């Protein structure tokens, strides 16, 4: 560490978190593909409040009816100090503006991320068959090749005195 | 090892016929969805069918093997958790004998089937040669007091090291070794004697348990280079 | 996830969307048979899973002489005899929690005191 | 017994003097598929036997749930005279019995 | 070994030789100690060969 | 289509439909029982080979 | 005091040292290292102790790694030159319904995890939907080049009958047993892939066999007797052709 | 014992009618109840024929119509070789089962192909219930498992293998329905019914 903060442990943890490579796969439990008739109401009891909040306070007409849900582990996000805002922005910037994502706050009893692929103006009939397949493909890619923060080829870091 | 043996193999067709006649449903009409509790029966690595009461099937098979209807070299393993019943008859399997432990509710606790009367007859036959009815290791095997066990079958049995303290239900000399009882009441077999795990060369070392193992290996190697009397001719 | 098989040819059904009703159907890819969906869930990936923890439990588990016996109390019948074992998943990330099976009611409980 | 296939020439009329269509007339006949032990099958499947003699009788309880076979005294007191018929499948589907015979090749 | 119960993590089950050479080793301790000695012998041979090559 | 298929006609007839599947098992309470037990034990005890 | 157990050849006492080999007719599942397209492989060295003394190896490989979007199962059959999808093999064995194939593989109606991992196999084998097409698909892959267009189905059938899992049987009319055994192998492979069981230990003495003087001389005598019979037939042909006594 | 039970005579089958005839078992492999008396379109033929290309073979109704329209329109070796010993029973079984049983209805709605089962071919014994309360015993000969063929317009080997090549060219999800709309890749049943209806309409 820097000679002016070598003895500090909080800055040690900060730099360790800034260099350690962590992926969404390490902070998620499961991924689900759901069907929702419209991007305004939900069938899952839990996300009813999240959708209402985000939609109420602030396009959505052309969102696809297929939803991608990620269930994230608070015990996994507390081992390394992470907040939903950083990961949400990371996902939003991996694909700049070609899909809409909402994320629950840390205060929620359960941690969930909801994503929806946005279709273009043109309507494709052949892509409907592989729509769910495309969802699984993007799920695999966003699970594997996403660098939330850290340096490449860094498996794990351990602090020692 | 001293008491190790290698099976010579026998015909599996009689065992297949026996299993078929004792309720082994053919594999041609096995529907898993309507019977998610059947145990798969394997013979020499061939899935021949399924059975509904593996407990009774195994009990009958073990009784037959003990009394000598099936060749003792045949190995039988019941993987309860995996719901499998494997029977091996092919040659080349290494096995060794072990004592048989039964409930014997007369004393209220499990004990070896072999008794002091059996030992007396064995010793009488041993010393009469130097005329009571012959009583040999084959006699023990046919009376079901010992049983051949291979490595695969050893996976599904519990063996008591000695009958002196592990079999009885349950001051100490400071010089004696510290032995762990393991407090287990489900023993199915008992070692004849642990000293039989050693080989020919290693059975000459005196007190090998007080030596470092590399020294035992060195002695095993060297004892084959000691001068003696290889033959009398 | 509840995979569904076809009623006429026993083939595998696949999800489809009907825009006329904006609903979810399951249709067979070869015989043209359809059925309205019952739940909106069609895919699940379980990265951290607890399936297989108690795999291998049978009506005759207690007949195994290798399983260790315990004196723990079964909190549904008040019995003291039971056989316990560790998790059956071989992943090198699981805890050493013990699962106990009662020999009187065939009930399975756990020794966990953190989450239960 | 080789013969043409599609037979668009209508050769069956003279080659065969019998109908080639499956005879679906006795299909409405209850049939029991019974699996026998080896000892009983080795004497019930013999071709030098089965001259029409009485092999025994079947006894079924009036209320059902239990069916037994009572063989005659022709077994030579070497096998049991009483057996239980265990119904492995009370309701059986898609199982039929069909025969196979040759056809007349002339006219 | 086929002498303990499944899922046993005690020192005597996973190879802790409580006794000394003067007292003598119980059979299970003897087998585990033999396993360790065999590891040592194999390491000796392989390392001899590899070190010879490296020195050359 | 194909003009030739090379069929083999035969006289066949359906003469019954199976309704019950039965398994014959000797009665445990029969006086002649346990003779089959000895026979079945012999099935494995006897060795054909010389 | 002499115990025997040796042979005297040219006046020198010779003893046959027992040879240790891996037991056959047992399914063994192994994991492969990262630098490869196969993650798990279930192998069986099918062996028959009586009748031909030849060994045929059957392997079922799970292509793709844990980071792949589609992991399929492919089986290598003798004299095929390529790995055929398990679904196609099942259809060639006579089980066209995908429901029946999944019944043969997975024996639980709630093991949705294994069924999910099995989805890619049926997706890959979707095109083939009948026994004749599956049989010809397998047959054309064989390295015979004598079957033109109509013996392909029969060649594939004969291969699947006599060279596929020979330890079960080699006679016609036992496709159900072959299908069930293949499903068992795939089930074990899928369990290992789902990490519910560890890879089979290769050092387990229960999976090993010791060949004594008996089996060794048996196979040597088998080879020598085959050579002798070949020589007898050659002499018969020579006398019949060249008109000799 | 009391007469609460019911007993029926069991009689052997006369051997005078058991010669030159073999009784087999037919097992339809489907999840829906199948009855060839009511479900099938009579007449129904059960013969032995080659199963190769069992998608473009003339139906019985089509052959009858063809006959009607035809009537209207007309109105050295090596001299030394080694033969390998083969068991006569197996050779006979192969010869007899070379052409599997095929059961086809009149309209082609049902076309089943049978396969020989050797697991329990002979162990079974049949008990026919005579129309007098008595039972007659007949030995079993063989067991055949019948599977449906060409019920949902299966593709051909050429098309299937051409569709399997090339990672990037993945198989479309609803290709069967899309092609069925085109009209190609149909079944024998539909192909015969549409043509027969096109003739009947006139
Ligand atoms: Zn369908
Ligand atoms: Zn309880």
């Amino acid at each position: 560490l820097e000679p002016g903060h070598a003895a500090d442990q909080e800055q040690a943890k900060l730099i360790r978190s800034a260099i350690e490579h962590t992926t969404l796969k390490s902070v998620t439990i499961a991924s689900e593909i759901y069907y929702d008739p419209d991007p305004r109401s939900t069938v899952i009891p839990e996300d009813e409040e999240i959708i209402q909040l985000h939609f109420s306070l602030l396009s959505f007409d052309q969102q696809s009816p297929w939803l991608l849900r990620l269930e994230l582990d608070r015990a996994a996000m507390n081992d390394k100090d992470l907040t939903m805002g950083q990961v949400g922005e990371r996902i939003k910037q991996t694909f700049k503006n070609d899909l809409f994502v909402i994320w629950s706050e840390d205060n929620d009893e359960k941690l969930i991320i909801r994503c929806r692929v946005v279709r273009p103006k043109s309507l494709d009939a052949e892509t409907e068959a592989e729509e769910d397949h495309m969802l699984k493909k993007i799920e695999n890619t966003m699970l594997e090749n996403i660098t939330l923060r850290g340096v490449e080829n860094i498996e794990r870091v351990v602090m020692m005195k | 090892s001293l008491m190790s043996c290698i099976s010579v193999g026998t015909d599996p067709m009689p065992i297949i016929t026996f299993l078929s006649e004792w309720g082994m449903e053919p594999l041609e009409d096995y529907v898993p969805h309507q019977s998610p509790d059947a145990t798969r029966v394997f013979v020499n690595g061939v899935w021949h069918g399924v059975h509904r009461n593996p407990a009774r099937l195994m009990e009958t098979l073990r009784t037959l093997r003990r009394k000598g209807d099936i060749n003792p070299e045949v190995s039988m393993i019941r993987d309860i958790r995996e719901k499998e019943l494997k029977i091996f008859t092919d040659a080349g399997r290494v096995y060794r004998p072990l004592f048989i432990v039964e409930d014997d509710e007369s004393l209220g606790h499990k004990e070896l089937k072999v008794r002091k009367g059996h030992i007396a007859k064995l010793m009488a036959t041993e010393y009469q040669d130097i005329d009571v009815e012959e009583y040999t290791w084959s006699s023990l095997l046919n009376e079901g007091l010992v049983e051949y066990i291979d490595a695969e079958e050893e996976e599904s049995i519990l063996i008591a090291m000695q009958p002196e303290d592990l079999e009885p239900a349950e001051d100490v000399d400071p010089a004696k070794r510290i032995r762990v009882s393991h407090h287990a009441t489900t023993f199915t077999h008992c070692e004849i004697h642990p000293s039989m795990i050693l080989g020919v060369a290693a059975s000459i070392i005196p007190f090998p348990d007080h030596n470092q193992s590399p020294r035992n290996t060195y002695q095993s190697a060297m004892g084959k280079q000691a001068m003696g009397v290889f033959l009398t001719n | 996830t509840t995979f569904r098989f076809c009623r006429d040819c026993n083939n595998m059904l696949y999800p489809r969307e009907d825009k006329e009703n904006n609903r979810l159907l399951f249709e067979c890819r070869t015989c043209s048979y359809v059925e309205e969906a019952g739940s909106p869930l069609v895919y699940r990936h379980e990265l951290i899973t607890n399936i297989g923890e108690t795999a291998g439990v049978v009506q005759d588990i207690g007949s195994d002489p290798t399983l260790p016996r315990s004196d723990r109390e079964c909190p549904k019948c008040h019995s003291r005899e039971n056989v316990f074992f560790q998790s059956q998943q071989r992943r090198k990330d699981t805890s050493m929690v013990l699962f106990f099976v009662c020999l009187s009611c065939s009930h399975i409980f756990t020794s966990d005191q953190k989450n239960k | 017994e080789v013969f043409d296939g599609n037979d668009i020439e209508n050769n069956e009329t003279k080659v065969y003097e019998e109908s080639l269509d499956l005879d679906l007339e006795r299909s409405n006949r209850q049939v029991w598929l019974v699996r026998l032990p080896m000892f009983l099958a080795e004497k019930w499947r013999d071709r030098n036997n089965l001259h029409g003699q009485e092999l025994g009788k079947i006894r079924i309880n009036k209320d059902g749930s239990k069916i037994t076979l009572l063989l005659n005294e022709n077994d030579n007191d070497s096998i049991p005279h009483e057996y239980d018929l265990e119904l492995t499948k009370k309701v059986v589907e898609n199982e039929y019995v069909f025969t196979e015979q040759n056809l007349k090749k002339y006219q | 070994l086929p002498h303990f119960s499944k899922d046993d993590y005690s020192p005597e089950s996973k190879g802790f030789v409580e006794n000394s050479y003067l007292r003598g080793l119980t059979p299970q301790e003897f087998f585990f100690h033999a396993m360790g000695g065999r590891e040592g012998l194999i390491d000796t041979a392989v390392k001899t060969a590899e070190t010879g090559y490296i020195q050359r | 289509y194909i003009p030739y298929v090379k069929t083999i006609p035969k006289k066949t007839a359906i003469v019954g439909t199976v309704c019950h599947e039965c398994q014959v098992m000797p009665s445990m309470n029969d006086p002649n029982y346990h003779k089959i037990v000895e026979q079945r034990r012999n099935i494995v005890k006897l060795n054909n080979k010389e | 005091f002499d115990m025997g157990g040796y042979f005297i050849i040219n006046g020198s006492e010779k003893v046959l040292i027992a040879q240790e080999r891996s037991a056959g007719n047992i399914v063994q599942v192994f994991k492969k290292a990262a630098p490869s397209p196969i993650s798990h492989v279930a192998e069986i060295r099918s062996a028959l102790e009586k009748g031909s003394r030849f060994i045929s190896t059957l392997q079922v490989k799970l292509y793709g790694r844990e980071g792949s979007s589609a992991r399929t199962i492919k089986a290598t059959l003798p004299y095929i030159k390529q790995d055929i999808p398990i679904v196609i093999i099942f259809r060639a064995l006579g089980i066209i319904p995908d429901g029946e194939i999944l019944e043969h593989i997975c024996y639980d109606v709630n093991d949705w995890q294994m069924l999910e991992m099995l989805k890619p196999c049926v997706e890959d084998g979707f095109v083939i939907q009948d026994r004749e097409t599956a049989l010809d698909f397998i047959g054309r892959r064989g390295t015979a080049l004598g079957i033109k267009k109509e013996k392909r189905i029969q060649y594939a059938k004969d291969i699947l009958q006599k060279e596929f899992l020979p330890h079960i049987t080699q006679l016609e009319g036992f496709e159900s047993r072959k299908a069930f055994f293949l499903g068992y192998m795939i089930n074990r492979l899928l369990l290992c892939a789902l990490d519910r069981k560890d890879q089979d230990d290769r050092d387990h003495f229960g999976k090993k066999r010791l060949d004594l003087a008996g089996p060794l001389l048996a196979q040597l005598f088998k080879t020598l007797f085959k050579k002798l019979t070949k020589d007898i037939f050659r002499y018969m042909q020579r006398t019949v052709e060249e008109a000799h006594d | 014992d009391p007469n609460e039970y019911n007993e029926f005579p069991l009689r052997a089958i006369p051997k005078e009618d058991l010669e030159n005839m073999r009784t087999h078992l037919l097992k339809f492999q489907s999840k829906k109840k199948i009855n060839p008396v009511t479900d099938f379109h009579l007449p129904v033929r059960l013969h032995r024929k080659d199963t190769r290309n069992l998608q473009f073979q003339l139906t019985r109704a089509e052959i009858v119509q063809r006959q009607k329209e035809i009537s209207e329109y007309k109105k050295l070796r090596r001299k030394t070789r080694q033969l390998k010993v083969l068991d006569e029973n197996a050779k006979k079984l192969r010869f007899e089962e070379f052409y599997p049983w095929v059961m086809e209805d009149f309209d082609g709605y049902n076309t089943w192909v049978g396969s020989y089962e050797a697991g329990n071919s002979d162990s079974y014994v049949l008990l026919s219930v005579e129309d007098d309360g008595s039972f007659t015993m007949i030995p079993a000969d063989k067991v055949y498992k019948f599977t449906a063929r060409n019920k949902y317009a299966t593709l051909t080997i050429d098309e299937a293998e051409k569709r399997m090549d090339k990672k990037s060219g993945e198989v479309p999800r609803w290709l069967m329905k899309h092609l069925d709309n085109i009209g190609t890749t149909t079944t024998r049943y539909d192909r015969t019914r549409r043509k027969l209806k096109a003739v009947a309409d006139q």
